[PDB]
RNA sequence: UGACAUUGUGAAGAGACAUAGAGGGCUACCUUUAUAGUUUCU
RNA sequence: UCUUUGUAAAGUGCCUUCGAAGAGUCGAGUUGUUUGGGAAUGCAGCUCUAAGUGGGUGGUAAAUUCCAUCUAAAGCUAAAU
RNA sequence: UUGACCUCAAAUCAGGUAGGAGUACCCGCUGAACUUAAGCAUAUCAAUAAGCGGAGGAAAAGAAACCAACCGGGAUUGCCUUAGUAACGGCGAGUGAAGCGGCAAAAGCUCAAAUUUGAAAUCUGGUACCUUCGGUGCCCGAGUUGUAAUUUGGAGAGGGCA
């Protein structure tokens, strides 16, 4: 029923919830499985660094604008900007998104940049070699780690000429919601001579 | 009709493809060059054989590479060659409606071919394969405009034609 | 194309350096081919035309253009639909005439 | 090249030369069985862009199967029920005509694995459906890596369970935001989302 | 019960869209003619 | 380990042409069911039924000066679950 | 007087395959009502139980006819979160996702649509030999109403250089 003063919850627990009850137990043991199978994956792959090597992209929307990360793989322009084809990029270990556009040319240099650094930072044993082994590492993204670039220096001069900032907000805002209108306004002045 | 199905077949026979006993007796011969002489396998003259299968047929009549092309009328979906007419009247390479997909598989060494064409012919019987396309023109490359507005079908049963034979009697007996 | 590097307005964004990405093949979808447009011709030639565009030809040539695109908005989808259809068959209708 | 033109001629279905066809062909597919061997695909195009290939182990099936709504199996009219589970007639079955053509092909040739299907005729009382199907066990499939991924069991009937084109088209196996509710599974997505995850150092 | 589909091929009459001629002192529902976008049943 | 079936399969600093891409299927209507999806989210039945700078989407139903984003109606695929 | 094709049959013909079990989990179909609404019919329970069909060690999904509206991300699947939110709802009772963000794991791809036409280059089977999960002689068959190589949209296709 209802009673005093409390907030109004909404408790969705009208179906058969018992049925579907996950309690982690497992947490523990599955965090040891995860590094056993780690473990194993690097013994299997025993010279290689245990995950590929991932590009600096941009997050998406408005409120992610602001920082950067690691995308799923490098694109085919920034790869031949690299210097390498994409199936020989895969084999040696680079991600390769085809999908993935670069219109920016800051996230361009970045890739690229990434990129060269992997090609020094790496050796690819030959097919038919002694196979000098290097004490295999384990993560090319902690030896490449995504790091934001710097926009501004900490200080710099003042340079005000007297538009406050808002009044171009304003403004600007105001011509968005109003062209339709002067657009139509011109238009109307055009044709009725 | 016949005599002339006759002709074109005889000429296609003579234009028949390669046996399998000729394909591995030619393919020793030219192992033998190659090892002997070591000739860039090309000891073996130029074939002059009929091109079938449809596919191959209909992207030689697409080049306008084929000088002859015969068409079965037995295919079971008629949908398979029924557009071959009109490929071969836009492209200007005569074609010939014959009668048995198994004459074509047998001049074709096959069961069934569906399609048969000529694309290079040799200058002993050039004439003869001119005057063979001269009535297959005739025909069929001319009258196509004919034959494309022509309705076929609409034959009655023996004793529906009777029965309307005797009313039409009946009625203009007066 | 370049944003005006404030937060609101018609272009609002960060003034950044465009690049203008290669087009993808993808995008060539729509466009025509000698070889589609060959087999199309070769078909619509030995196949001929449906009901209703039998009788969209005749609405266009006796009741109008707007009757039809009624028509052929109701035969076929939408507008946008009626629109090319009705367009198709005045094309039809004009190499008819022509020849 | 003849396939671009069978296509393409196939796709003026109210064409004079396809309704011809289609009257002749369907009398003769209605006077045959509701399920019988055919000897070769009626489109040729059709079964290779599906998949089809002619060789030894593919095999071809035409099938009719009944139009129209499914009606609810069940008189005596006493469900008890509410008058939302009332109805009776205009109710719609949620696997396509060809989903049953094909699972009814697969259960008597229950020995191949059905690979495709496709439309090739219809009239009031029925739809013609044509099923390619697979033999696992010819060894011209089993060898020649190009098929023979249908030859491991994790494909056995997957008409029954929804693999095939239409089954995923039924089962709603989309990508986009208009299939939230079947991406991964209908059922799957509903027991994750009114699962009630509890980790030890409670949240 | 109607419509649409299954569904394909030919025959007389009933409504508008007479541009016009038969009627009663700034004029009524009104029988009737070329029927080259149209009609279903007897 | 016996040796390479000594004309065995792969890239740009210049393109002579192109570039085939899934039809009773998209799509529209309507009916039932379903979804948080609301002038209708998916699915299915019936009717109609396409197109090539086309087609889908862009979460409010309807010509557009312009957009943006993919490329359906064919298919395989371990791991984390 | 004969030989073929097409389709359809027969055989205790040669060799195979399917069924049934189990079903915790998985993929679908079908499908309630008790219950809540302090009554009750939409709703809820619940796209659940029962019923039916079908797999595996996982299954399914999976390399965008995606998400977005950004300086753009980039197969799938899970966890945290979004969020008891946007929305739905006799707008009552109730119900109710998704993008982004962090992470676990990460992997890519191939057919149809192209004439090899200077050579069906492809493949089952029968019979022989051997190094037998097979490999080689030969023979028949399949197959041109299309089996190989070649290309899959990220691309890719009669050539020529340092």
């Amino acid at each position: 029923a209802i009673s005093k003063n409390l907030p109004i919850l909404k408790n969705h627990f009208r179906k058969h919830w018992q049925e579907r009850v996950k309690v982690h137990f497992d947490q523990a043991g599955k965090k040891v499985s995860r590094r056993n199978a780690r473990a194993t994956r690097a013994a299997k792959i025993a010279p290689r660094p245990l995950d590929l090597l991932r590009p600096v992209v941009r997050a998406p929307t408005v409120k992610y604008n602001r920082k950067v990360r690691a995308g799923r793989g490098f694109t085919l322009a920034e790869v031949k900007a690299a210097g390498l084809t994409a199936a020989y990029a895969r084999t040696i270990g680079i991600a390769v998104d085809h999908r993935r556009q670069n219109r920016n040319q800051e996230i361009f240099d970045a890739n690229v940049q990434r990129l060269k650094e992997y090609q020094s930072k790496i050796i690819v044993f030959p097919r038919n070699g002694k196979a000098p082994e290097a004490e295999q590492v384990l993560s090319a993204a902690a030896t490449f780690p995504i790091a934001q670039p710097a926009t501004d220096v900490e200080a710099r001069a003042v340079q005000d000429n007297g538009e406050s900032a808002f009044r171009t907000l304003r403004l600007a805002r105001s011509e968005k919601k109003f062209r339709g209108i002067r657009e139509k306004r011109a238009r109307e002045k055009a044709e009725a001579e | 009709d016949r005599n002339t199905a006759a002709e074109t077949f005889k000429l296609f026979n003579k234009y028949r493809p390669e046996t399998a006993a000729e394909k591995k007796e030619r393919l020793t011969k030219e192992a033998a060059a190659v090892a002997e002489g070591k000739s860039k396998q090309d000891a073996s003259p130029k074939p002059y054989a009929v091109k079938y299968g449809l596919n191959h047929v209909v992207a030689l009549i697409e080049n306008k590479k084929a000088k002859l092309v015969l068409i079965a009328n037995d295919v079971d979906p008629i949908e398979l060659v029924v557009f071959l007419p009109a490929l071969c009247k836009k492209m200007g390479v005569p074609y010939a409606i014959v009668k048995g997909k198994a004459r074509l598989g047998t001049l074709v060494n096959q069961k069934t071919s569906a399609v048969a064409a000529l694309t290079e012919v040799r200058a002993e019987d050039e004439a003869a394969l001119a005057k063979l396309v001269s009535t297959i023109d005739a025909n069929f490359a001319d009258k196509y405009d004919e034959v494309k507005k022509h309705w076929g079908g609409g034959i009655l049963g023996n004793k529906a034609q009777a029965k309307m034979d005797k009313r039409a009697k009946n009625s203009d007996s007066a | 194309t370049v944003k005006t590097g404030i937060a609101i307005g018609l272009n609002k964004g960060k003034k950044v350096t465009s690049m203008t990405p290669a087009p993808k093949i993808s995008y060539k979808k729509g466009a025509a081919s000698n070889r589609t447009k060959f087999v199309r011709s070769l078909v619509r030639e030995i196949a001929g035309l449906s009901p209703y565009e039998r009788r969209l030809i005749d609405l266009i040539r006796n009741s109008g253009e707007k009757r039809a695109r009624k028509v052929a908005k109701k035969r076929l989808g939408s507008f946008t639909r009626a629109k090319a259809k009705v367009e198709e068959m005045n094309n039809i209708i004009a190499a008819s005439r022509r020849h | 090249g003849a396939y671009k033109y069978l296509e393409e001629l196939q796709r003026k279905k109210q064409s004079d030369v396809l309704r011809f066809l289609q009257r002749v062909r369907v009398w003769e597919y209605r006077q045959k069985n509701v399920i019988h061997r055919a000897a070769r695909p009626t489109r040729p195009d059709k079964a290779r862009r599906l998949g089809y290939k002619a060789k030894q182990g593919f095999v071809i099936y035409r099938v009719r199967v009944r139009r129209g709504n499914r009606k609810r199996p069940v008189p005596k009219g006493a469900t008890y029920g509410k008058p939302t589970n009332q109805g009776v007639n205009e109710l719609k079955y949620q696997r396509s005509l060809r989903a049953t053509a094909e699972e009814r092909v697969g259960r008597r040739a229950a020995n191949l694995r059905v690979l495709n299907s496709y439309w090739v005729n219809q009239d009031s009382t029925y739809k013609y459906f044509e099923v390619i199907l697979v033999d696992p066990q010819h060894k011209a499939i089993r060898r020649d890596a190009r098929y023979n991924w249908i030859c491991d069991p994790v494909h056995k009937h997957r008409e029954a369970r929804g693999l095939t084109a239409t089954g995923k088209k039924s089962r709603g196996i989309n990508k986009g935001h208009k299939f939230n509710n079947t991406k991964a599974g209908r059922r799957k997505t509903w027991k994750r989302q009114n699962t009630l995850s509890l980790w030890r150092y409670r949240k």
